[PDB]
């Protein structure tokens, strides 16, 4: 999964300019930056979902990319439980029971997983859409504010996991999110994204550093 | 390679899976049969006080024409179901996948034809059981089952392209109804009143959409060279589109 | 008060302003024009070779069933509107609010109508001040203006307790076309086929939905008393059960 | 806006059960509590977005409510700006255009308040329909996580300026919201849901207080 002089526009709006990217040897990349400066955009390019960014986008199509962007993507009459299954059938290579039930217990979303998604809370369908995610047991996976909707809890638990099945898979997970106190949780670097391109290349609070790098747009 | 024939398969499975569990799919059938019940029960074996001898081919028609309409419906919730989700997004990430996803969905519009095809059998075959008359050539069940694919393949696929053009779905339910409803309501309405009116109505053995949506109140069909070329080759023609389009259009 | 009035009001002056704004009107309108225009040059001054004199009443069934077609359709994005988008979630919240949503929609499509009759009364003008024949009264195009109204408003109300009953859009579309073209497709299909034909086609003069649409292409029209009060009596009741049902819906 | 006995539930799943609730000459409340306790059902009975509550939902109808429950409500095809003067006239007195500038700009929003909403991102939406709310000039305003998508200045900006807004305006403000952070810079007590009734009343870290009290459900 690399970003080569990635560049992107909407008309005049530059969104991203000949941004690079890459993993170097890391697993958890975080990425930082203030609402309008294009994180989704970022990952929407790495998932695929845009063929218009005049770049080059290297992925090993062998490879399987899991992925959630924006609100969560569920079919609301049908079951938690279906629309794992589903899922692992037809995004994933299979449906593994085990694995399936390690993801829900670990969430702790077995009370409701039997009821239909549209009864579901906010918080109750992110927590399904990363187990989504996750059913295709990919090696890539990118998540677009995994934690917005969760509870303090919901948070901690399901970024631990996350972070346990990146040994057990080998994953490389990029997650962009605010809530830098989350990133902090689960990271080994973060990158700051500002005007198209990356400013600071964080290894390793991380509120400190984006606001000494952001709080001058509107300060 | 057959992994990926696999999750291909595998998206087919659910949205067939989907209907044969829906409550709705069920009543549809309780409603067509109702209706063929009643019209063979109520006058055509008494209209003319006959002993008791009806007319196949009339049923037969009948029965087409509102399986045709239900398995359209079918097809187009098979074709819009993601985008009204919104679970389109989760599949085209890539190309083998988006075409992937096209592959699929044609295998889904085959199928529910298929499955409307051996409703439409079925019911005729219980009325047939039922009354008198001389039954139907089971080749002319066959040929039914050819105008089913080919009715349903061409109006699912241009609507799917369409769809995935605008990315809306009203409107492909909208269209799907409004194309058959309005064929046989234009026609001796005014295609007669203009000097072109014979061209005109000579152009629409050419035009599928036009013949096609007439012939689903038809007994039996045979189409001419032309006309099964034109409708084949449009078959064709969207399929290729909607793998060209899937492959650039940004989700 | 005059302030829920107007806050009222302001919900209706949204919907109407929309439709002056979006190109997607004004294309309808030229496509209206173009087939008016398109009947009266290609046949209505020549077929016979008349002295280039035309019935308008030709002209004026057919523009104004174009023009109800796509009136309803307006109508239906109207009400569909805030389903779709999922604001009606902004309104829903008192019962003074949700009565006057329905009161305010039901304002909006009472001016599409009148917008739609305004829109057909000057294509006809302008096809009699275009050619030779006799003018039609002025009092003909006010009969049609009441028929728009009552057409149109027959099925606004009636798709809109059924949008808000099932909280669907792609239903609505589906039903608005579906019912009017469905009509004058079924009634020379099989009306006359059963013992009871005589009995249903007579039974259709008491049933809105089948005497509304026949009239769709009249060129003119005489309701009788029953079929008058029925048509009217059918608008109240489905203004009425908007508001029982709208205040009683969690949303 | 009190509410007496309130009981809803959906089939045998009780969300709320003989739950009280006032404002004790306070201003600003917040709302805490687990994903699947009932903080949107709550919400949704003081709006009045539910008529099943079995129990006694006091409002002066006299009296304005503006509200956001769970993702945005916008109309996709039309700009923010047009969003905006919609709603005032539409459930608002009228279009202030004073006011609604006041908004813009201390949100922040003013670059691309004159763009199509379905070109905004997720965090541009919010900040749109907070003040979509707010233009109602309510004196009681419901918020469901209105800092859910924001950034970290985002989210201090909008809250400092509403609780400016609840003097300028006699408002009385019910914030159900995850980021206790964020609560503890606008508040003066909150309330602690768990089980369909408040178990406390704290008056004024909440994240503390939150952990002590619901840790234990799956802990
Ligand atoms: N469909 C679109 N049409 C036009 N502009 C768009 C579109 N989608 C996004 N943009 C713009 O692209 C920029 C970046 O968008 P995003 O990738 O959604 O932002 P982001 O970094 O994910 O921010 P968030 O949503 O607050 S985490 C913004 O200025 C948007 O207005
Ligand atoms: N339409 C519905 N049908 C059935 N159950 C529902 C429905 N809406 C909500 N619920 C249930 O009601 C309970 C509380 O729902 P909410 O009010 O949405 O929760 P909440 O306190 O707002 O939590 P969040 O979304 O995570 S802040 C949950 O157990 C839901 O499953
Ligand atoms: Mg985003
Ligand atoms: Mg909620």
């Amino acid at each position: 999964m690399k970003l080569e002089h990635i560049t992107k526009k909407y008309g005049s709006n530059v969104v991203l300019n000949d941004i690079d990217f890459d993993f170097g040897d890391s697993r958890i990349v975080g990425l930082i930056g203030k609402n309008g400066v294009g994180k989704t955009t970022v990952m929407k390019v790495m998932n695929g979902n845009i063929i218009k960014f005049d770049g080059k986008v290297d992925i090993d199509n062998a490879d399987n990319i899991g992925f959630l962007i924006e609100h969560p993507k569920l079919y609301d009459n049908k079951s938690g439980l279906y629309n794992l299954k589903l899922f692992a059938q037809v995004l994933g290579k299979g449906f593994d029971k085990a694995y399936t039930d390690k993801i829900i217990d670990a969430f702790g979303m077995r009370p409701y997983i039997k009821k239909k998604v549209k009864k579901y809370s906010m918080g109750m369908k992110q927590k399904l859409a990363i187990a989504v995610s996750l059913m295709n047991k990919p090696k890539f996976l990118i998540l677009d504010e995994p934690t917005n909707g969760m509870d303090p809890d919901g948070s901690i638990d399901v970024l631990t996991t996350i972070k346990s099945l990146v040994n057990e898979l080998d994953m490389r997970i990029l997650i962009s999110s605010h809530k830098l106190e989350d990133i902090e949780l689960i990271c080994d670097r973060a990158v700051f994204l500002r005007d198209g391109h990356f400013v600071q290349d964080v290894n390793m609070s991380l509120r400190d550093t984006y606001f000494n790098i952001n709080q001058r747009g509107d300060k | 390679v057959p992994r990926g024939s696999h999750r291909i398969l595998n998206l087919v499975k659910y949205d067939l899976y989907s209907i044969f569990k829906s409550p709705l799919t069920y009543l549809a059938i309780l409603v067509v049969s109702s209706l063929i019940a009643t019209q063979s029960i109520l006058m055509a074996n008494s209209m003319d006080n006959p002993k008791h001898i009806i007319v196949y081919g009339s049923v037969f028609a009948a029965a087409k024409w509102l399986l045709l309409i239900i398995g359209l419906m079918f097809v187009v919730k098979t074709i819009t179901r993601d985008f009204s989700q919104g679970t389109i997004q989760l599949y085209m990430s890539k190309v083998k996948t988006r075409v992937g996803y096209i592959i699929s969905k044609t295998i889904s519009i085959i199928l529910i034809s298929i499955l409307f095809a051996l409703i439409h059998y079925v019911i005729l075959i219980v009325v047939q059981a039922s009354s008198n008359g001389k039954n139907l050539a089971f080749s002319k069940y066959v040929d039914n089952l050819w105008f089913f694919l080919i009715f349903l393949l061409f109006f699912g696929l241009f609507l799917f392209l369409i769809t995935l053009a605008s990315q809306k779905t009203a409107m492909i339910f909208s269209l799907g109804v409004f194309l058959v409803l309005i064929v046989p309501f234009i026609k001796p309405f005014i295609t007669f009143i203009p000097r072109y009116g014979e061209k005109v109505l000579d152009a629409f053995d050419y035009i599928p959409f036009a013949y096609l949506t007439d012939k689903m109140i038809s007994s039996n069909f045979d189409f001419s060279n032309w006309q099964w070329v034109i409708s084949l080759g449009s078959i064709v023609i969207f399929f290729i589109l909607n793998i060209l389009y899937v492959a650039k259009k940004d989700i």
